[PDB]
RNA sequence: UGGCACCUCGAUGUCGGCUCAUCGCAUCCUGGGGCUGUAGUCGGUCCCAAGGGUUGGGCUGUUCGCCCAUUAAAGCGGUACGCGAGCUGGGUUCAGAACGUCGUGAGACAGUUCGGUCCCUAUCCGUCGCGGGCGCAGGAAAUUUGAGAGGAGCUGUCCUUAGUACGAGAGGACCGGGAUGGACGCACCGCUGGUGUACCAGUUGUUCUGCCAAGGGCAUCGCUGGGUAGCUAUGUGCGGACGGGAUAAGUGCUGAAAGCAUCUAAGCAUGAAGCCCCCCUCAAGAUGAGAUUUCCCAUUCCGCAAGGAAGUAAGAUCCCUGAAAGAUGAUCAGGUUGAUAGGUCUGAGGUGGAAGUGUGGCGACACAUGGAGCUGACAGAUACUAAUCGAUCGAGGACUUAACC
């Protein structure tokens, strides 16, 4: 099955959704190891429609992808570096573009963090 | 649902014989070890496969 | 009496002669190798041990591996004993195949059912509720728990606890048909447990 | 599925226009009746000019039921609509003609005069 | 479930045509009364199409004497002679629930043909 | 039911419903018998038997009772109304507000409408489930016997036997075979259904993606039509079968005391839904700690002495990937001589005919794609990503004694 994370149907969605925007954006984060375990999953989904490249595909990934600018100087919506960049990067792999890497607890909570990045 | 007689000295001290916490699970690093969690990457030396990521 | 043991696969249907349908369970088989012989003069009984489905090296230590020395084969996953069998018949490290049972026998089948946690009153043991409404602060809980004057619970009162996960026995089911060249059985109703477990499959012995 | 209070109406002449169960004959707790089964039932509504009135405690056998018949083949019927017909004692009926089809999961059963004169015996 | 696959494969059908659930058709069972074996014969409208493998199942729903008879059946069935489609139909969904309560002329679907 | 008055405590809340029940037999049904004023069919009455079973509504009254329709039957009683830190004060229980009959009067009994707002986070013993220690006298991995305990235990019609036995007649059998039901229990999702909040499609209002087309947010998941896995019944499969041993009330065989007789005092039989086995489940903490098969070897230091330390072997655990398991522990499948999870391909299933581009359209729309662009829990391949490196524990057969050897 899947996780639900402790918030309701709506706001799941949403966190999913930013998480994965930021993810394109910044090429690495760090997150709980939970969030991090159930967002590989949709963020690799998101990559292969890219590697397709065509317009029903920039039109599905378009309306989860938020509109954020991901790089200055060069008036780039992160859609377009989804579909220039990363297509290129990876065009040989068969899956799998992500790695996960445990860290130690955190003061306020105990709670396990993760660092989740781009392979 | 309330206590009927107070409880005595012996009756607490064996009650708190399982409430306790154990060592960590833990080893060192090849490089600069500096005695880590397993599968875990260290924060300053105990780089994991590679380099010391924090 | 005779049988062997395997795993079980899904649930189908098939259509007879008189074009009538009647639900089906698969029984995936396999040879069956006897590994052991008791007698009444070294153990007290008389009995045969089974074994079926093999497993790789590095899944088995060494005095498994020195237990199936003597009929001179790999290594078993599952082994267990089946009593009321004639002795003679039987050496060690022979096999034993589906052919033992023929297309309208009789067979009793026993498994483990599939767990369910931690389940209430209700459910567990089929007790009624209280009504829902006429000012009621009585829904779903157990009853009351006995009279005033032994001033204590008898044994064999009933309350919630952990439900399911044991050992059932279903008799009287028919075989269907033989499928020897895949090794299958294929018997006529339900069957305990879950998908890819371990049943037994022994021949009736009346009721 | 027929239980006690249940408004089902008459498919034959016999001057009842509808019926309500009284109890589900056989048995000693039978909570339900499927299809072809007896039942004691009064009526509540009649046609003025007939031999059955109001207020009369009477026999039926259930013709029709929107819960459907299994059958050994594995098929199925169903309808959309709760009927019954009058009889007595001898499972002749009182009336003398059948409106409307009636399952053949009447027939294991001795309702010959009943199957005779009814069209689309289904 | 491959297993089941290989082992039931024979017993499917190779006559049926091809048909949508928005369909009126035809059937022809077998009816053993007593000794004789007659053909009786059914025809509706096509409502469900529910299956996937051995067990898949149609209902086909029909008027007769003013009350809504229905009737289910497995596909595969070897008491079915034959199957034949008189209409096509242009509908707009998979299960025509709709038809239950509607009555009159505000049933009866649009034919496709050609 | 009275009489009488011993533990009245911050009280000796008394009766009907709900949820769960247990015990007696002085037997309502089912089993076995003796007498009849017992031709059969049906009865009456008296013994032996406590394993199982023993119902849905209307009437006002909470009670007692009267009725309607069934069934094999709708049994009497005890457990502080059996059960209010389990529900209903329902009516006991107040009272507080008002509405006839007796009071000079204050008021006292009316019969009726309204009210009580009522509380409790379980310490100990009891019950129901799940773990951690140590023991079983080398250390380990598996397979088991059964002292003992629990569960189950119910009944109706129809067809034969046979319109036969019996009986003027009407009527109508014992014993024995065969089908098919009701209530109850255990498993399961192939079928008929239910739900199915990260599946598919239509649509109202108002906002946002600079505009058109295409989309996102909010409005009970905005509303509506369908639905995969898993969980489920009203759905499907199966069960209470057949027999042994000793008996109860009974019926008896030979047989004396008592030349006869006599179920008995010697002795030997038959005889029940009771009893002990037969069927299903748990079971060696059964300190009486049981049995069979397979592995490891008898190392190194101190201590004359018993003994005490240190590395290990066979074997496990910590740690990590998970579910056929699960509150948490536990159980189970795997750790790079690997398919344990995710991804990527190829499928099964669900919804159903995408967008873009034509073409025909005044338009509102339709036709050419697709029976596929869309698809969360379901299969088969494939090491692309993650299960790295390591660490802790674990024996020298305790101890003799006799017989055997």
């Amino acid at each position: 099955s899947y996780r639900k994370l402790g918030r309701t149907s709506a706001q799941r969605k949403a966190m999913l959704r930013d998480l994965t925007t930021d993810l394109i954006i910044n090429e690495r984060i760090e997150t709980t190891e939970t969030r991090a375990k159930e967002l590989r999953s949709v963020v690799e989904k998101m990559i292969t429609l890219g590697k397709r490249g065509d317009l029903h595909a920039r039109r599905q990934a378009a309306a989860y992808i938020r509109n954020e600018v991901a790089n200055e100087e060069n008036n780039q919506d992160a859609l377009q570096k989804l579909f220039s960049d990363i297509a290129t990067r990876y065009e040989e792999r068969q899956g799998g573009y992500t790695r996960i890497m445990k860290l130690g607890p955190r003061r306020g909570d105990g709670a396990p963090m993760a660092i989740i990045e781009l392979v | 649902a309330v206590p009927f007689r107070r409880t005595s000295k012996m009756k607490k001290r064996l009650r708190r014989t399982h409430f306790k916490l154990n060592v960590p699970g833990m080893t060192e690093c090849p490089s600069c070890g500096e005695m880590k969690l397993s599968h875990r990457v260290c924060k300053a030396c105990g780089s994991y496969n590679g380099k010391d990521i924090n | 009496t005779k049988g062997i043991l395997g795993r079980k696969i899904g649930m189908t249907q098939v259509f007879a002669e008189n074009g009538d349908l009647i639900p089906v369970t698969v029984i995936e088989a396999a040879p069956n190798v006897v590994l052991q012989k008791k007698t009444a003069e070294n153990d007290g009984y008389e009995a045969i041990q089974l074994g079926f489905d093999d497993k790789r090296e590095k899944l088995s230590n060494k005095p498994e591996k020195g237990h199936v020395a003597k009929a001179e084969t790999a290594p078993k996953r599952f082994v267990k004993e089946l009593r009321g069998v004639e002795m003679d018949a039987y050496e060690v490290g022979q096999e034993v195949k589906v052919e033992i049972f023929s297309a309208g026998e009789i067979v009793d089948v026993t498994g483990v059912s599939k767990g369910k946690g931690f389940q209430g009153a209700i459910k567990r043991h089929g007790q009624s509720r209280g009504p829902m409404s006429h000012g009621s602060r009585y829904h779903r809980r157990p009853g009351s728990m006995g009279p005033v004057d032994p001033n204590r619970v008898f044994k064999g009162k009933l309350l919630p606890g952990r439900m399911g996960g044991e050992q059932i026995t279903v008799q009287n089911l028919e075989i269907v048909k033989v499928d020897a060249e895949r090794n299958l059985l294929l018997i006529k109703g339900n069957v305990p447990g879950a998908k890819k477990s371990l049943i037994t499959v022994k021949s009736a012995v009346k009721s | 599925m027929i239980q006690q209070e249940t408004r089902l109406k008459v498919a034959d002449n016999s001057g009842a226009r509808e019926v309500l169960t009284i109890k589900v004959l056989g048995g000693s707790g039978r909570k339900t009746a499927n299809i072809g089964d007896v039942i004691v039932c009064t009526v509540k509504q009649a046609t003025p000019g007939g031999v059955v009135k109001k207020g009369e405690v009477v026999k039926a056998v259930i013709v029709r039921t929107k819960s459907g018949a299994r059958r050994s083949d594995g098929s199925y019927i169903s309808f959309d609509e709760n009927a019954c017909v009058i009889i007595r004692d001898d499972k002749s009926p009182r009336g003398t003609r059948i409106f409307g089809p009636v399952a053949r999961e009447l027939r294991e059963n001795n309702f010959m005069k009943i199957v005779s004169l009814a069209p689309e015996v289904i | 479930q491959k297993l089941i696959e290989d082992i039931t494969k024979e017993q499917l059908r190779t006559d049926l045509p091809a048909f949508r659930p928005g369909d009126t058709l035809r059937v022809h069972v077998k009816v053993v009364e007593g000794n004789r074996e007659r053909i009786q014969i059914f025809e509706g409208v096509v409502i469900k199409r529910r299956g996937g493998g051995i067990s898949e199942t149609f209902t086909v729903r029909k008027i007769s004497y003013g009350v809504g008879v229905e009737r289910t059946f497995p596909v595969h069935t070897p008491k079915i002679a034959k199957i034949e489609v008189v209409r096509y139909g242009k509908v707009r969904r998979a299960k025509l629930y709709y038809l239950r309560e509607l009555r009159g002329k505000a049933a009866r679907i649009k034919e496709i043909r050609r």
